[PDB]
RNA sequence: UAAUUGCGAUAACGAACGAGACCUUAACCUGCUAAAUAGCCCGUAUUGCCUUGGCAGUACGCCGGCUUCUUAGAGGGACUAUCGGCUCAAGCCGAUGGAAGUUUGAGGCAAUAACAGGUCUGUGAUGCCCUUAGAUGUUCUGGGCCGCACGCGCGCUACACUGACAGAGCCAGCGAGUACUCCCUUGGCCGAGAGGCCCGGGUAAUCUUGUUAAACUCUGUCGUGCUGGGGAUAGAGCAUUGCAAUUAUUGCUCUUCAACGAGGAAUCCCUAGUAAGCGCAAGUCAUCAGCUUGCGUUGAUUACGUCCCUGCCCUUUGUACACACC
């Protein structure tokens, strides 16, 4: 159970275009993703919700490098 | 026989040619002191417990 | 003006062209204050053929199955004789339909 | 009313077998607990379990349920469950009657005492064996037992007047105690008595 | 509370009906008996002497709770394996015979009657009613 | 190995003054010190059972197991 | 008005669809009552959600099931899934639930399995089961 | 009884 | 990590195939849209027994009500979610909840470079050579491909009592069906049996069809003897398919009653509804399945590993090999 590089590069984009928009539940996360985003497939958009929500967990204590938003 | 009771606390890696053979560590539950090595030849789980029928003869490594 | 309770059947390979067809027939009825019954769902009958992929027995036996898939949804109504010719018109490919008065 | 009259015996009693109780059971030994499994008491054997998708899920499992399903084996016998519980029920009848005691006090001694305790194992000496002599864990020891107790019984009724009823009944009568003429005390001590020798 | 087909078993309904059946003393017998395989499958025949008068209680219990029945469906009822020696084993049905004039004689007892208006044969009036009877036999006999 | 279809008074008595002290009766017993013939077994089975001298602990079409009274 | 509700269980291919209506005690399952329905060694196994809850909390409960399709074990793996259901369900709805919290909870003490199914189906394939043929010289 | 030709080599 | 799947280090930066994604299917919906070629409640008529107020069946309803079960559409649902213990990270182990927590289970498609692999006897795909009117073209009659001192492979039935035989009890699923000639077949009668005659339904969720299959369960006979286990071989008679049945097409009745007591050196397949046991449907078909492709019933022992044997992938290293350790 290894995510790959699409998963994690979309992720990336969207914190750091949407960083309030956005919060600590996955069931919020799941929608806002959808209305922001063009993807084709339902499993493949809860995956994106499920990584996304990964890391603003670790966000809420200390920076991580590689994230920067506004 | 004076048969020895003796229980497991930590399993440290699988030996033998053909991963049959497991090794553990004992404890003899009588002398808390005490503690040796030795090899079993079923699955092993921690707490589980053992009957010795000798006890000198250790095992290697 | 003597209603005699017509039964349509249609058939087709595709799914989602007959459903839309069956949703506006239903509108194009009901409108018309029309007492319309639903549209069935009768079974789905699947055929398949088997056969071997190499063509002169040599090498490893190894086979595949094709299929194809039939439809109905069958609609029933109950009008005069003449509005039902206005109300079937306009009709895509693919789908098959054929009339029933069954007076 | 809705039930037999048979049944309405039991309810005012605790909950058990059809005439036995799993109430007082041994204090003999230790190491062998934890993997026979009596808390949980069990009308008919036959069940629909999930026992084969981890490690150790099988050890929490009724004995009679493992003595049945090893009872029937080599190829005429397979999927005919519901025969094996008919022989399993009448062999705890038989025992009853020569011996007092409980039918399940003579089921648990029997299997406790043809466990073996140590043997050899085959590590490669190019063409020779360095048996070792290792130590038998619990679970492979209650495993086996069952193994060796219903093998007997196998090859005792073939081809012969008497019935697997009471062949594979008097060997637990024979396997409760030390009488050393039954199979699996045999195979037992035997393989014990080569490990001794490759120490 | 009254009892019912339903309410008995099986088994000792249709030996109950043989043993009671032995009082009227009654049912046609075409000679048959003692010669016949009873089925195509089989190679000898039944061994107990007054086999017509039990298959006949069991024939007439069932059509008592199914609603239309022939000879040919009864026929592949009672079939069963046939042992082709070293060939696979199949399935084939029972004598025809052996189960149309069971009931062909015994259609004139005035226990079932024939169902022209569908097919097949169904109980009368009074038919039903006679079955029901000994089953108290049965369930008080406890 | 062959053993006799018929019961004599050989072998009558036997049955009357010996059966009164085992704790188990069955098929296999008979065929087993009588030397008499399973059927023949089964035919003496039924007859003492009505006499009242053992009582019948299990039935089944299988297997008959009987003990003292 | 009339006090009802239907529920259903499962197995391989056994449905067991069944309603109970408020009654007086009876039990009949195909029309005939629990004594025949049945393998007789397997007749033990349709019993057990009764001990363990108590001929008493079937005073007024009257039980009618269908049951087709599967085999014969199957078929009595399904009717007993339908009585577990039926009668923790009807309390549910119209009486209160200290009752149904009760019955829960000791049911799936003793077993899980008797409110839940168990997901089991064939795998088709193109050797047999799972083996394939035998080799020449490997 | 005895074998040539493949791969050998001494014993 | 199942993976050139990622975290990262970096004389490299940015990209293209393969993997993944994806598609079909098996598990969940008392929520939506519904249904007399699918069901239930209800209402009439009606039957038996207790009689009660009941219980179990029949026939009808076509706007009486309804969709739990059946059916096929639109969507919802799992993401490893939550908790505890390791780690910077990617990740791993256990528990709780849950229909479902190995990529949830099983499949379809599937890169570069190659083989003197198979097929000219599938093709009106095809070069060249050969024969073309005493024809290697076509057509009709008959035979052979099945012929038997012997070796080898894929299967079927057994060596019995955990069995055979006899009565009774009685449970599935995937599918197929009428022409310019009859294709699956109900019912009635005759018939030891296989079969025969006469009405009738279905171009099919409507009829065959609930395909009430087999194993299995209960009650009996035989009694350890290669015997009532086993059915090879061979005699006589009665039938159907076809233009034609002998070197028997197949089926039925009586009689004949071989070898075979768990099998040497060697050797194959397989991890959960899985192995094995048992049966059913379809293909080829005027008739013949011991074969294959699919379908369902009953349902286990043991492991949760390693590189010891037979092989595969990557790095360092050696070479007198490059047709490459034959």
């Amino acid at each position: 159970r290894v995510r790959t590089k699409t998963v994690k590069k979309s992720a990336k984009v969207i914190i750091e275009k949407y960083y309030p928009r956005l919060t600590l539940d996955f069931e919020t996360n799941k929608r806002v993703c959808d209305e922001i985003a063009v993807i084709s497939s339902k499993r493949l958009r809860n995956k994106i919700a499920g990584y996304t929500t990964h890391l603003m967990k670790r966000i809420q204590r200390g920076p991580v490098r590689g994230i920067s938003f506004k | 026989a004076p048969v020895k009771f003796v229980k497991v606390t930590r399993v440290l890696g699988r030996t033998g040619s053909r991963g049959g053979v497991t090794q553990v560590r004992v404890e003899f539950m009588d002398d808390t002191t005490r503690s040796i090595i030795r090899n079993v030849k079923g699955p092993v789980r921690e707490n589980d417990i053992l009957v010795l029928l000798e006890s000198e003869r250790e095992a290697r490594r | 003006p003597k209603v005699h309770k017509i039964r349509i059947t249609l058939t087709s390979r595709k799914v989602q062209s007959l459903e839309k067809v069956c949703q506006e027939l239903i509108e194009r009825a009901k409108n018309k204050d029309l007492r319309v019954k639903g549209p069935v769902r009768m079974p789905t009958k699947t055929l398949k053929i088997t056969t071997r992929k190499t063509p002169c027995g040599e090498g490893s036996k190894t086979w595949d199955a094709y299929e194809m898939r039939i439809h109905k949804r069958l609609i029933d109504l109950t009008a005069p004789t003449e509005i039902v010719k206005q109300i079937i018109i306009n009709i895509e490919a693919g789908v098959e339909v054929e009339v029933t008065i069954a007076a | 009313d809705v039930l037999p009259k048979e049944v309405l015996a039991e309810v005012g009693s605790v909950k058990l077998f059809n005439r036995w109780s799993y109430d007082d059971i041994e204090i003999r030994d230790i190491s062998l607990t934890d993997y026979i499994q009596i808390r949980a008491p069990v009308y008919i054997p036959h069940s629909a379990g999930r026992y084969a998708v981890k490690r150790f899920r099988k050890a929490n499992c009724p004995i009679i349920e493992r003595l049945t399903n090893s009872l029937m084996m080599h190829g005429r016998n397979n999927g005919k469950k519901l025969m094996a519980v008919r022989i399993v029920a009448h062999a705890f009848e038989i025992i009853h009657l020569m011996t007092d005691q409980n039918p399940i006090q003579v089921a648990v001694d029997a299997i406790v005492n043809c466990g073996p305790r140590e043997d050899s194992t085959r590590i490669g000496s190019a063409g020779t064996v360095r048996r070792q002599a290792v130590d038998v864990s619990p679970l492979r020891r209650v495993n086996q037992a069952i193994a060796l107790l219903t093998t007997g019984a196998r090859e005792a009724a073939f081809r012969n007047v008497k019935t697997i009823a009471e062949c594979l009944a008097e060997e637990l009568i024979n396997a409760a105690k030390g009488s050393s003429n039954s199979y699996a005390i045999k195979k037992k001590d035997e393989l014990e008595r080569v490990a001794k020798s490759n120490r | 509370g009254g009892v019912t087909v339903r309410d008995v078993d099986a088994h000792k309904f249709v030996a109950a009906y043989a043993a009671f059946l032995k009082r009227q003393g009654k049912l046609p017998v075409p000679g048959w008996v003692d010669t016949v395989k009873t089925g195509n499958a089989k190679e000898l025949p039944p061994q107990d002497i007054d086999w017509w008068y039990i298959r006949a209680a069991s024939v007439a219990r069932h059509v008592y709770l199914r609603k239309t029945v022939g000879v040919g469906r009864l026929r592949k009822v009672h079939g069963s394996a046939k042992n082709r020696g070293t060939r696979p084993s199949h399935h084939v049905d029972a004598s025809g015979s052996v189960d149309r004039k069971i009931m062909q004689a015994l259609e004139k007892i005035q226990v079932l009657e024939k169902d022209e208006e569908r097919g097949g044969r169904r109980i009368t009036q009074q038919g039903q009613r006679d079955l029901d009877r000994i089953a108290q036999t049965v369930a008080e006999a406890d | 190995a062959q053993h006799s279809v018929i019961l004599d008074k050989a072998t009558s008595d036997k049955l009357y003054k010996d059966v009164q002290s085992y704790r188990l009766v069955t098929v296999a017993t008979l065929v087993d010190r009588l030397k008499i013939n399973g059927a023949l077994a089964r035919k003496c089975l039924k007859d003492l059972e009505e006499k009242g001298l053992i009582r019948q602990v299990v039935g089944h079409s299988k297997m008959k197991i009987y003990t003292r009274a | 008005s009339v006090q009802a509700v239907q529920v259903f269980g499962k197995k391989k291919n056994a449905t067991a669809v069944a309603r109970c209506v408020q009654g007086k005690g009876l039990i009949k399952v195909n029309g005939k009552p629990l004594k025949l329905f049945a393998p007789e060694i397997l007749r033990a196994k349709l019993y057990e959600p009764i001990l363990i809850l108590g001929t008493d909390k079937f005073a007024d409960v009257d039980i009618r099931i269908r049951v087709a399709g599967g085999g014969h074990t199957s078929q009595v793996y399904a009717v007993r899934q339908a009585i577990a259901k039926s009668i923790v369900a009807y309390y549910a709805k119209y009486v209160d639930e200290h009752s149904k919290n009760l019955l829960k909870q000791e049911l799936i003490q003793f077993d899980r399995s008797l409110l839940v199914a168990d997901p089991r189906r064939c795998e088709p394939k193109k050797f047999g089961g799972r083996g394939a043929r035998a080799r020449f010289q490997k | 009884r005895r074998g040539g030709f493949r791969g050998r080599g001494k014993r």
